């Protein structure tokens, strides 16, 4: 794991990219990179001792759609210090730095089932009080959790499943 | 148990008021598991020495706050804990219960009672680590502890608020020692509180049946971090026991407290030091080894009455608190100059360096004099002990080196003669059977007919049955002095009229 | 004392059966908000012993 | 179903990459196939996200990256029970003998939690071994530990094949022999010299041999464990034999060095002291059953100092010291009378007859050992009378305290003999006291019972 | 003596009051599994919201 | 307004992130809300990108990540001058005693440089203890270094406040006491002790006991030594005590090996020679006044050749040895004049 | 996995355009200050054994010409 | 240890399997006789550790006595074979307990030597012995004895 | 190289070599440099094969043979240190001077209970 190597990347690029206006094409730009540094054959020839500069054009050629400052550059400076293989982190933590900036908050919820919508958009006016940021809620049916709901914001969790519940009970006894 | 309405109306009970709402929590998954050690990945809230909850109702203590982990040890077993967990952060630095509830009780390094008889009844928590009173706040030491033991309250005074270092090597009666002061504490103010660090189980069994046998379990309180028990236990544990104990300080009274074994708690923090990949020194043990037995002994202190009146905030007004430390420190044949034991002693005010040929040799307790010392000395000790025993440490120490040579110079001068033989008598006189603690009365006699030649008749043998005979003949007629000595330890012309007589009496009319 | 505590636990253990028939339906009606459903009893008594 | 793949192999070492749902935990048993063998390993580490850091118990030789590791939800788990008596098994509970399965009942997983301070059982309940020396000088209970100090040659291996036999048929009670770290030679001569004295039948053997991986020789003290904590269980007052712990040590050092993990005072693991806590803890005496144990301890370059010897020393209950001098002198078993000591010694405990008898041994033989320079130097005839009284009674109470093993035959051809603790203490105070000043010293040497010493010097 | 029998008969009781737990809270847990509907689903939501 | 970020704590060592052109110098103080207590953190190394590796001047406990730090834009500043005689400070300046307040008219940064080549005194000039035995024997450089090696019992204490006495009554100096890595006991009846002998008006105190968390054993002897520098500019002659040098090599042994640093000969840290002469340097004659120093050292395992011993000897002009034997016949004080050294 | 003394900003000045060797060969930014060891980022031109010039009136002696940076004393 | 632990002696049926007959009644025997060179003595060094450890006897040879002359210089009694007379004809196994109790007497009295004619002649004829002894197994390089 | 050169024209030759331990001083000093793990007591893993390339081509053949004389320094007097250590196996005669007797004045220095020969 190499988070560790990818945050000083994740904050150039979008350091740049509000310079420049283009934090949204930049996002889809690390995105395409991500994905490219996934395929199997790909990530051998990544392992490969192949100079630092022949690996960075090999890896500029399967991606044309990329602007001169964004591939040519930040892919060529990941290149001199093989960390290519960091690009899927790079990713994420420029998402998160993004979500930091415009105060936006991914706050998950999950339930047996699907909310009324009422519910949900309670759930979203009180998160965003509890917070200070625009939520976005994202939903998902767990069937364990058999009634109420589970609303993680992070690290922050608020659990009222009747499974959290029955199994608290079973440790009050 | 016939009544199984007692368990039904338990368990209506707790379903009663079982509580139903949550609350919002901080939560971070486990993301290694090795050797005791965990990673965390979250808690961008955990604080350096916070108590992170794991599931089975238990603790990680997190040492280190990287950038992106947290670092923690867990306090028992870890090995069913896997990758994926996940984990909860108390808003907790680390505690302890304290309080008198918990006096006469045994319990873990978290003040779980492993006693089985329930619950515990603190009041409040003491944070673990803690900071040791200023130099304003402290006063001298000038209150005896009494151990109950012929050699060290005549030889080698311990005052409330002192640190003595019990050290030898192994198998020499330290534990002994230890725990008959203990029981010697019993019928005083001083609450004592014993703290076995690596111990073996049955050790620890043994202790707590010989506590209550002797009835001193009342009075104290028992840590136990068995040596099965992971090193976070073993490293955590006295700091523990200083809190119980500070706890009594603070409030004007008087405690004692026994580290079994810090040479252990060194051992434990050198592991779980080396599992953190901490950088290593003189014998592998980490740079601040010093720091850690440092802070803990500098706990053990007395308070002026300003202090405790402020900390209390003004319900106790004319008290000094103290809290007095016995650490015990293990040598390998005898090397006080090893790592450990010279930094202990570097920072203890006295030592009580019992030796192995003294030991085995029958000589028990088996105190070495000469290279034993109290620095606090005469000032704890109680004035007619301090007149009495003036004379035998440096008595005893020069008989031993004259009896060393004498075995080279056979018919020798018939002056050295006499040193040698009231030396041997002096030295068969101070050993003294395994749990039989002395008041201060019966100490004072036996070394009032010491000092004062009564033995030179009897200085033949059977010396033990001559100091059993005189205390059960002392304890017939004249206890009203035994009472007036035990009472105010104060020595006169008149009282030394008296023990006069009383030898005199003893002499002429009974047997041995 | 073992042969009359042993007795005495056997003796708890057949009205302990009762109980629990009882303590299973606190313990769920206590958690959710609107009452359990009566007349259920078939999987409780399934659960039961 | 099999779900892990090999990553890597670096010696004994092997890590594992698992689905991140599936992750084995600590200490479980994974399988592979090496081959047409089957190889198992035990998870060491959890390291990194989905990998597993583990030790092979087989030989590493063979495997190769992306083979299917298969982990099996338990710790390695062994056979046990009276099915294991008089079987040869090594660490994994398979047979090593070629009589075929071991027709196995129940399986008991190695690793588990010592009892609790609250569950032991306080006993004083002598053993009585057939040893004089042993029996007079260092008396041991049930639920003790004794620990065999000595050097190399000096005879702590055929002490306890002496005392597997003289407690197996003359007190009937089982025994467990773990042989951590053994040689293969010494191994089949103990194999050999149970099945050809009777006894093999009430003993239950475990091999971790020197040629195998590191980890194979560390658990197997703990696979012995297991079988005698199953023997216990059942009621019964068992007894375990742990061939070297200064073996298993060293096991547990390599072991900690092939993972990596930063060295300590002498190049010690750092748990050093965790693993002999874990190990010794779990064998004692409980309320229903009783672990009573022996262990030979290796000193190496003669020093009781570094971190083995120095560590073991505060779990033993008895330590019994041997010599190479002694034995050099002839005299067998070779303790040393005046360094061995025992907790148990003590009046209230052994009563006072046998607590004067030992104390009259040791002060006779330091006595000699005083008067010996004064012989030399001056010559006996100089000797007051009742010195020249002392040196015969030492020197015949050291002839008497030798003597001959049923297993030392095959060394010497002699018949062993057994020695009540009553004719020990008998004959002790008898010789102390001038009752056999009329016999020669040679009418001691390697004798049974104080009659034997009559009888031999009425024929001598 | 007598503490060492007390020590028994609160080991008994434990045991006995810890196996009626387990029963009861599976019970309870098959209870509210079965005896659960939507308007009490929403009500449990409402009262979390 | 604050601009940094805890970004680690491990142990007493404390990481922070600032803007990565406001990054503070090598030796500047932050500062850290650590629950309502404040925190002081000396700075030691700069990292790339914007951290700063730091340790705390206090109990690490409790400190989240992510917590706001100040940066005060000058090193450790403590009062100076007549206001702190009779005080008891810690490093930071604060009084320690009860008394209240320290009215300090000034305050001066503990770390500076030695006095340059050109301002020491172009002269030599030997210091009147007044007492025959060191007079005699082992007469004192009016600023050298004099050790004191006896153990305890012999009357050191005494021997310390007959100088503290006598440097201000019959020269017209003062004197500080830098108490570093000792018992909290001691330093109690120490005071006590001046204070029940009317010296303690001509004396200022500065504690760092065996309690106190690496850096304030460290930085203590440096806040010692810049109030006696305080004293020194105003013309003064100064006497300024080290209750153990010794315990100020061993807590910058802890430090280093808290930053991570390879070990030197025996254990020690790779900068103790420069440690030790950055201290030792300061205390000279000047020709505006003068420091003598007085500093009790401990010899470990009794080995003369040992790292820390053999640098503290390079400093030393003068080396007064106080025995047992000389005190039991009654000879006071216990000075050992056969070994008893000067140069 | 650890950084070897690329940051943030320095990775974002190659953002803006990867052949920065168009700037001077003759200067650099100092990038570490540890107990009187320096690293130095940029310096293409500096040769070992060189006299590097510090603001103020100092100097530094360039003991190790890395990959991208030069350690000095 | 996985080399030196291949070095046995092999019963007759293994061999008589391993060969699939063709041999009968024969046992298989390899021994090894590895070499360790010390620094200065010491026997706690790492590899002497290991490998004083796994054999099953060690000849310690020493330069002290290889210097006064004693030559193959094997130092008795600080050196250990644990298979002993198991190993040797009946006339040596006979022969050979007097020479080690004749050495181990010598070796016991051996300080007194440096003041021979303060002691006792009781002592003196085990002290001056034990030197004859010493001096017997002295034995010149390639005369192999039967 | 130019001992063997003349080696090989069937002369025979004699080589002197003044301090043969700087050769392993000065692969020491570049050791770490290369990236590898220090050993025993600083010197490079290969000093032993560093070494025997070295000394095993300085040898007498059916053709020609070379007589040398190597000094061979020991460091702080310790000749345990790995590279004297290493250094003896190659000799045939091995003389050890040291500084006690040359202390006496008793030049030449050499210990005669340390030197030998084959
Ligand atoms: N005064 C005494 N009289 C008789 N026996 C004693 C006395 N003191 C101790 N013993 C006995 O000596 C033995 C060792 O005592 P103890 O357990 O205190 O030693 P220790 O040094 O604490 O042991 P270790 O160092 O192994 O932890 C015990 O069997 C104890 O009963
Ligand atoms: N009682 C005895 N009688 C005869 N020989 C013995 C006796 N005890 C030890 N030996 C000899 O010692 C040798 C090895 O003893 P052993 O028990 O292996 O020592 P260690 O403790 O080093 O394992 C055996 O070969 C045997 O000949
Ligand atoms: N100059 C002196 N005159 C008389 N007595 C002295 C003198 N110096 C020391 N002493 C005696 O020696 C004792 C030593 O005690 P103390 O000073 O506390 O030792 P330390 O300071 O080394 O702990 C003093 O209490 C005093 O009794
Ligand atoms: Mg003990
Ligand atoms: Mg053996």
């Amino acid at each position: 794991e190499f988070i560790t190597v990818a945050r000083p990347y994740a904050k150039a690029a979008f350091d740049f990219a509000v310079e420049h206006q283009s934090v949204e094409r930049w996002q889809d730009m690390l995105a395409f990179a991500a994905e490219v540094t996934k395929n199997e054959q790909m990530a051998e020839l990544l392992s490969g001792a192949l100079a630092p500069e022949t690996l960075a054009e090999s890896f500029i050629a399967v991606a044309g759609e990329q602007l001169d400052e964004n591939g040519q550059n930040l892919i060529r400076v990941m290149a001199e210090n093989g960390r290519l293989n960091a690009l899927p982190d790079v990713l994420e933590q420029f998402i998160h730095l993004r979500a930091v900036s415009e105060a936006t908050a991914e706050v998950d919820v999950i339930s047996a089932a699907a909310l009324s919508e009422q519910q949900l958009a309670k759930i979203s006016a009180a998160m965003e009080k509890r917070l200070s940021r625009k939520v976005k809620l994202n939903a998902k049916i767990d069937k364990s959790v058999m009634a109420g709901v589970i609303i993680r914001a992070g690290d922050m969790v608020i659990d009222g499943s009747v499974r959290g519940r029955l199994e608290r009970l079973a440790d009050v006894l | 148990q016939l009544n199984s309405t007692e368990i039904s109306e338990l368990i209506k009970q707790r379903i009663a008021q079982f509580n139903v709402v949550s609350e919002a929590h901080n939560e971070g998954t486990i993301v290694s598991v090795s050797d005791g050690v965990i990673r965390i990945h979250g808690l961008a809230d955990a604080m350096q020495g916070e108590m992170i909850s794991l599931p089975g109702n238990r603790y990680a203590i997190a040492l280190n706050l990287e950038r992106d982990s947290v670092g923690a040890v867990v306090m028992g077993p870890y090995a069913d804990l896997a990758e994926g967990m996940k984990v909860k952060a108390t808003g907790r630095i680390l505690e302890v219960p304290v309080g008198r509830g918990l006096l006469g009780r045994v319990v873990n390094t978290l003040g779980a009672p492993i006693d089985g008889k329930g619950p515990l009844d603190h009041d409040g928590f003491s944070a673990v680590e803690a900071i040791a009173p200023g130099v304003i706040e402290r006063q001298s030491v000038d209150q005896p502890v009494q151990t109950g033991y012929k050699a060290v309250d005549s030889m080698i005074p311990i005052g409330r608020g002192q640190r003595e270092l019990i050290i030898g090597d192994r198998q020499t009666g330290k534990t002994a020692l230890a725990i008959d002061a203990i029981i010697n504490q019993r019928d005083s103010g001083i609450k004592a509180i014993y703290v076995a660090i690596g111990q073996k189980a049955s050790t620890i069994s043994n202790v707590v049946r010989k506590l209550e046998e002797h009835g001193a379990l009342a009075n104290t309180i028992v840590v136990v971090a068995t040596a099965s028990e992971s090193a976070a236990l073993q490293y955590l544990a006295p700091y523990a026991g200083a809190a119980m104990g500070e706890y009594f300080r603070d409030r004007g009274e008087d405690a004692l407290i026994i580290y079994d074994d810090l040479s252990k708690q060194a051992v434990a923090y050198r592991q779980i030091s080396l599992l953190l990949r901490r950088p290593p020194g003189r014998e592998a043990f980490p740079g601040d080894v010093f720091y850690l037995h440092s802070r803990l002994l500098e706990r053990a202190a007395r308070v002026n009455a300003e202090y405790v009146e402020a900390f209390t905030k003004g319900e106790v007004k004319g008290k000094t608190g103290s809290l007095t430390a016995l650490p015990i420190i293990e040598t390998q044949a005898g090397d006080v100059s090893a790592f450990v034991p010279t930094n202990v002693i570097s920072i203890t005010d006295g030592q009580i360096f019992l030796e192995t040929n003294l030991f085995n040799a029958g000589i028990r307790p088996a105190v070495n004099p000469g290279i034993s010392v109290s620095r606090v000395g005469g000032a704890a000790q109680t004035k007619i002990m301090k007149k009495l025993s003036g004379g035998i440490r440096t008595a005893l120490a020069q008989y031993r080196e004259l009896a060393a040579f004498s075995q080279f110079a056979s018919d020798l001068d018939d002056a050295t003669r006499k040193q040698l033989d009231h030396g041997q008598k002096v030295t068969e006189l101070l050993k003294q059977k395994q749990y039989a603690p002395m008041s201060v009365a019966q100490q004072s006699l036996v070394l009032f007919a010491a000092e004062r030649g009564y033995l030179a008749d009897v200085e033949l043998s059977k010396i033990g049955s001559f100091e059993a005979a005189l205390l059960a003949y002392v304890d017939r007629d004249h206890a009203p002095l035994m009472q007036e000595i035990n009472q105010t330890g104060g020595y006169n012309d008149e009282i030394e009229g008296k023990l006069k007589g009383i030898l005199d009496s003893f002499k002429a009319t009974q047997s041995w | 004392a073992q042969a009359e505590i042993e007795a005495e636990r056997k003796r708890a253990r057949e009205e302990l059966r009762k109980q629990v028939a009882i303590l299973a339906v606190a313990g769920a009606e206590k958690i959710i908000e609107r009452s359990v459903d009566e007349a259920a009893n078939s999987d409780i008594v399934d659960k039961l012993v | 179903m099999a779900t892990g793949k090999i990553v890597q192999v670096i010696g004994a070492v092997v890590d594992v990459e698992f689905p991140q749902d599936a992750v084995p935990r600590v200490y479980d048993a994974l399988e592979v196939q090496n081959g047409n063998e089957r190889l198992v390993l035990e998870v060491q580490q959890q390291l990194g996200g989905g990998i597993v850091r583990t030790i092979a118990m087989g030989s590493s030789d063979g495997l190769r990256r992306g083979l299917d590791v298969k982990d099996l939800e338990h710790p390695i788990e062994v056979p046990v029970g009276k099915a294991t008596l008089g079987r040869i098994m090594n660490v994994l509970g398979e047979p090593v003998d070629m009589k075929g399965e071991i027709g196995e009942e129940e399986r008991w997983a190695i690793h588990r939690a010592a009892p609790s301070y609250e569950e032991l059982s306080n006993s004083q309940e002598l053993l009585e071994t057939g040893i004089k020396v042993i029996d007079l000088m260092a008396p041991f209970a049930k639920g003790g530990k004794v620990g065999l100090f000595g050097g190399a040659g000096v005879g702590k291996t055929v002490n306890m094949m002496e005392l597997i036999r003289n407690i197996a048929i003359e007190h009937s009670g089982y025994s467990v022999f773990a042989g951590v770290g053994e040689r293969t030679r010494e191994g089949n001569d103990f194999y050999h010299e149970m099945t050809d004295s009777n006894v093999i039948d009430k003993v239950s053997l475990v091999y971790g041999q020197m040629n195998e991986p590191p980890g194979n020789r560390l658990r197997v003290a703990l696979t012995g464990l297991t079988m005698a904590e199953k023997f216990r269980d059942e009621g019964r007052d068992v007894l375990l034999f742990v061939d070297n712990i200064y073996r298993y040590t060293l096991a547990g050092t390599e072991v900690s060095a092939l993972l990596g993990r930063m060295p300590s005072a002498v190049g010690y693991q750092p748990t050093l002291a965790e693993e002999m806590g874990v190990l010794q803890e779990r064998i004692t005496s409980t309320k229903t059953g009783s672990i009573t144990s022996v262990q030979a301890v290796y000193v190496p370059a003669d020093d009781l100092t570094d971190p083995s010897p120095a560590t073991t020393f505060a779990h033993l209950d008895a330590t019994v010291v041997l010599s190479r001098q002694i034995a050099s002198l002839g005299i067998y078993p070779a303790v040393d009378p005046l360094d061995s000591t025992s907790r148990q010694l003590d009046p209230l405990v052994v009563g006072q007859e046998h607590y004067d008898t030992a104390r009259g041994v040791q002060s006779i033989l330091q006595r000699y050992q005083e008067l010996k320079d004064i012989i030399a130097i001056l010559g006996m005839d100089e000797l007051s009378e009742e010195d020249k009284l002392v040196v015969a009674r030492a020197r015949k109470i050291q002839r008497f305290l030798s003597q001959p093993f049923f297993v030392a035959e095959v060394f010497t051809g002699s018949p062993g003999k057994y020695v009540s603790l009553k004719d020990t203490i008998r004959g002790f105070k008898g010789i102390m006291e001038g009752e056999y000043d009329h016999l020669p010293e040679q009418a001691f040497y390697m004798v049974g019972s104080i009659e034997e010493a009559v009888e031999k010097a009425k024929k001598l």
